[PDB]
């Protein structure tokens, strides 16, 4: 604040209001409904809090698209594990005369999942 | 302090103990 | 455990679950990483896979740790998945590592109360005003529900609370656990010279001083062109600048050296110690369940346990 | 030395000791990590355990140090000795380095005082000029509020 001032019912000069509307301001401020009526006028909407200067930890809106990139590369992985099964079929097709149930067969060989063979 | 490396030296005289009683290729299994 | 929010350590941890099941599937997938053991006998159809589900997961908590493991990926698919987790795990700890400076130092306790609302409800902290003062009389003449708790702490202990004037206030602040109710051009005087006390929640009310006059003098209207003329000159707060600043006291505006303790890593003692008492309870675990296979291929599980030991 | 304090580099050295008897009782007690050797001749009951009472400690202080060494645990029980082990020495270190930026400097020494601002506010430091010069009879006769106080 630059100043401190106030506002003020303001009378005549010498009206004998002043004397009353004094009386009758201090008696409204020790119940409190001068700042009951201030409250229900100048909240409105409460616009959303400052979170000043402390710690600031990291989310999804600092680092957060790393998990774009991650998922992104796994997805590249995918297509290769079925890009590689497309390169081995096509070389088993040399030793067996291309027959299409080689890369059944080879997806047989997924399925026998037993740390060998 | 006083507490804590009693219980490391008790974990150390056990790993000694198993260290030298055993051998560590040889056949056994399982053991300790 | 601070320099990542609480979603991001959820967002990690399921990100190993989710990277090394998806390594487990490739890896049993892809025909180049079933390789063929046994190079001593080159003649076999017993192709194997190192990926395990164990395998999988620990070389997704491997390298999420810097330390690496056992089975560097052999693929052009195993490898983008073990080559995009290591960029992941790369920036997850730069990130963690370069906020960690912000989160060693620190702040400190907050106190027990923070307005007269919390103040009403306990009575762990006395308190009190000044007796026949006009922060008294505005809490014997008040009828809104916070303030007149508070008037019913204070006229039970009147002997006690109430204290005779400012200076007892202050003092019994101090010596005892006290939170003694001044008036707001009082707080500022006192919370800067002594650096022990401070100014709790906002203004209960707003009153102000007054040159007072008797009933009817012709000064209360001469007193007050007087002071809204210093009021405008500036010298009302001219004045107050001369006395209420005193030292100016800060502490924590510098926040030095402060090595590391207890206090501050502290209780990665206690998940050391907590993953260790949980692998006891595994060791049992493993030999419980060995236990129960020694009992298919013979007889006695209990006396096979007997002679390993 | 400074970024932790002495007596947490007596925790993280008796941890060192700790997790390594920790280790090696665990690896020589789970029937997992005694693997066979010699696979060229896959038939002999000579099953072989790694973890000595040298490689136990010598997997603590080699992850301890960031550099890591031989011997990856291979089970589900020694990988979660090694597994707390890589989390433990993660956060040691990253809050040591962390810490330390301020222990190289520290702002280098600085003076309590900078003004004769900063001088009247004190009690702490007295202070005063010559008597019967023009350094006392400045401050006798002045009226600006901090030479003022100097003289009060
Ligand atoms: C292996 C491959 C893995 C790939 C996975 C990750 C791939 C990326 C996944 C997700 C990315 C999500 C993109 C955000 C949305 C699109 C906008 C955009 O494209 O940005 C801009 C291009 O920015 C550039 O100019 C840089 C080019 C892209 C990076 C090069 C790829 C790195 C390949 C690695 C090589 C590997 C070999 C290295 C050695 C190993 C264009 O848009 P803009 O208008 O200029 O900006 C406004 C943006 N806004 C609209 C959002 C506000
Ligand atoms: C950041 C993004 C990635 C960038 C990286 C790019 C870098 C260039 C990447 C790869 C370059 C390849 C160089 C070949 C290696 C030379 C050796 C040789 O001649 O024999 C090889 C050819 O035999 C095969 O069967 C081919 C399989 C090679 C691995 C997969 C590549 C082809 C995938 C096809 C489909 C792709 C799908 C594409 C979809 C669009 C065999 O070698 P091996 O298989 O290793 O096994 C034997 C091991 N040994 C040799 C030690 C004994
Ligand atoms: C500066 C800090 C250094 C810390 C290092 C401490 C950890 C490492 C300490 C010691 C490592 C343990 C040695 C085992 C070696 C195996 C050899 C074997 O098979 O049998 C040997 C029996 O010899 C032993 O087994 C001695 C073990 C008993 C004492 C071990 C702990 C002493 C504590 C110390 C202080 C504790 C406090 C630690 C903190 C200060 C005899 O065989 P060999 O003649 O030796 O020939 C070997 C080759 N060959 C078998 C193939 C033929
Ligand atoms: C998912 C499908 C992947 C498949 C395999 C997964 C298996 C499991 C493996 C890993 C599991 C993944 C981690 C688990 C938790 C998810 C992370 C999270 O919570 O939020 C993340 C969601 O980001 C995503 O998860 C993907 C969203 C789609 C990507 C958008 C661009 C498309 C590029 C792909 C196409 C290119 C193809 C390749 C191009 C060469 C953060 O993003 P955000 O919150 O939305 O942003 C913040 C916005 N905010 C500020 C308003 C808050
Ligand atoms: C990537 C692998 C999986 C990761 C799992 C992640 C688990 C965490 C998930 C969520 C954490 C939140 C819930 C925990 C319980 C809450 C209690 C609490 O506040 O902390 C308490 C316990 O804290 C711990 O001990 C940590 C939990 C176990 C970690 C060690 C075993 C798992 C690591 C190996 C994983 C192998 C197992 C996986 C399968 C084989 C500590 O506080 P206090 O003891 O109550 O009081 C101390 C007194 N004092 C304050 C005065 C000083
Ligand atoms: C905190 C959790 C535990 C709490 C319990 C507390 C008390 C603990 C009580 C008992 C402990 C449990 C049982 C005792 C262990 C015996 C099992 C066993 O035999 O292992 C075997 C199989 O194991 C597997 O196949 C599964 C392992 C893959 C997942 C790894 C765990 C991480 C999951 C994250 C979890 C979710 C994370 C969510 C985080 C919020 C390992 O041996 P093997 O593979 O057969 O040998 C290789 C075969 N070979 C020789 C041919 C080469
Ligand atoms: C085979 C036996 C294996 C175990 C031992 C193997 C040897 C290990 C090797 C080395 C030993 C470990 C580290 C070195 C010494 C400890 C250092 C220390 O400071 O104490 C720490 C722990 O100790 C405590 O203070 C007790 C805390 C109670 C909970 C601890 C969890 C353990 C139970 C597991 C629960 C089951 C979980 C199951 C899964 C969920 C923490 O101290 P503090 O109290 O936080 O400090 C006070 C803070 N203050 C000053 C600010 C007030
Ligand atoms: C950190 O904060 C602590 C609590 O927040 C605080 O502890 C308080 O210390 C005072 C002493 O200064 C304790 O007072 C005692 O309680 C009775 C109550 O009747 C006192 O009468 C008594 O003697 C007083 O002591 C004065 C100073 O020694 C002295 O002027 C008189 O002799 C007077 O009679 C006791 O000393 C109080 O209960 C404590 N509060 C607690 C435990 O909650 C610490 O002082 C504070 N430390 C610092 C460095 O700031
Ligand atoms: O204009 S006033 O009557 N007199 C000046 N002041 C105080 C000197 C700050 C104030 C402070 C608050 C007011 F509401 C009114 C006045
Ligand atoms: O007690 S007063 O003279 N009149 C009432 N008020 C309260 C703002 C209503 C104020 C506010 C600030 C004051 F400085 C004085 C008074
Ligand atoms: C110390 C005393 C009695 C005075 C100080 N001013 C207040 C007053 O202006 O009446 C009183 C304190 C109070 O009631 O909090
Ligand atoms: C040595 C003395 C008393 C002299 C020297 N010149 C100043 C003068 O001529 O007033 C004084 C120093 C001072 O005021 O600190
Ligand atoms: C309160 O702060 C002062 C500094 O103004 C300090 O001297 C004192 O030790 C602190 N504590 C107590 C109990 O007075």
């Amino acid at each position: 604040l630059i100043d401190s001032k106030g506002y003020g019912v303001g009378t005549p000069m010498g009206s004998p209001y002043r004397d009353k509307i004094t009386i009758a301001i201090l008696q409204l401020q020790e119940e409190g409904k001068l700042h009951m009526m201030k409250e229900k006028w100048w909240r409105g909407n409460g616009c959303p809090e400052e979170e000043s200067k402390e710690a600031s930890a990291l989310g999804v809106q600092n680092i957060g698209g790393i998990f774009i990139v991650l998922a992104a590369g796994l997805v590249l992985s995918v297509f290769v594990a079925v890009g590689e099964f497309l390169y081995k079929s096509k070389k088993n097709a040399q030793l067996e005369k291309r027959s299409f149930c080689s890369a059944m067969v080879e997806e047989l060989r997924m399925s026998l999942k037993c740390q060998r063979r | 302090i006083g507490v804590t490396s009693g219980i490391v030296l008790v974990l150390l005289i056990i790993s000694i103990l198993v260290q030298v009683k055993q051998p560590r290729k040889k056949v056994m299994a399982c053991k300790t | 455990l601070n320099p990542l929010s609480p979603d991001i350590w959820m967002y990690v941890l399921l990100a190993c679950l989710g990277v090394s099941c998806v390594l487990f599937v490739i890896a049993r997938f892809s025909p180049y990483e079933w390789y063929n053991p046994h190079p001593c006998n080159p003649d076999s159809d017993v192709v194997e896979n190192n990926f395990t589900l164990l395998n999988s997961f620990w070389f997704g908590v491997g390298a999420l740790m810097q330390q690496g493991s056992e089975l560097m990926p052999k693929a052009l698919s195993t490898r983008i998945v073990g080559g995009i987790w290591w960029f992941f795990t790369l920036i997850i700890i730069s990130s963690y590592t370069a906020n960690l400076a912000a989160f060693l130092t620190v702040e400190r306790m907050e106190s027990p109360i923070d307005s007269a609302d919390d103040l009403a409800k306990q009575t762990k902290i006395e308190y009190g005003a000044v007796e026949d003062g006009a922060t008294m009389t505005f809490f014997k003449k008040s009828k809104i529900s916070t303030y007149d708790k508070m008037w019913a702490f204070m006229s039970s202990r009147r002997q006690s609370v109430l204290v005779k004037s400012n200076e007892e206030g202050i003092q019994r602040v101090l010596t005892s656990d006290y939170a003694f109710l001044m008036e707001s051009t009082t707080i500022e005087f006192v919370t800067q010279r002594n650096c022990n006390l401070t100014q709790i929640g906002g203004l209960i009310d707003s009153k102000g001083y007054g040159v007072g006059t008797p009933m009817g003098s012709p000064y209360r209207d001469k007193i007050t062109i007087a002071i809204l003329q210093l009021q405008e000159e500036g010298k009302l707060h001219m004045m107050k600048e001369k006395w209420w600043r005193g030292n100016g006291c800060p502490e924590e505006e510098s926040k030095e050296a402060s090595a590391l303790g207890v206090q501050n890593i502290g209780g990665i003692f206690i998940v050391l110690a907590a993953g260790l008492v949980l692998s006891v309870f595994v060791a049992v675990g493993e030999f419980l369940y060995k236990s129960k296979k020694n009992a298919q291929l013979e007889k006695r599980s209990f006396c096979s346990a007997m002679v390993e030991e």
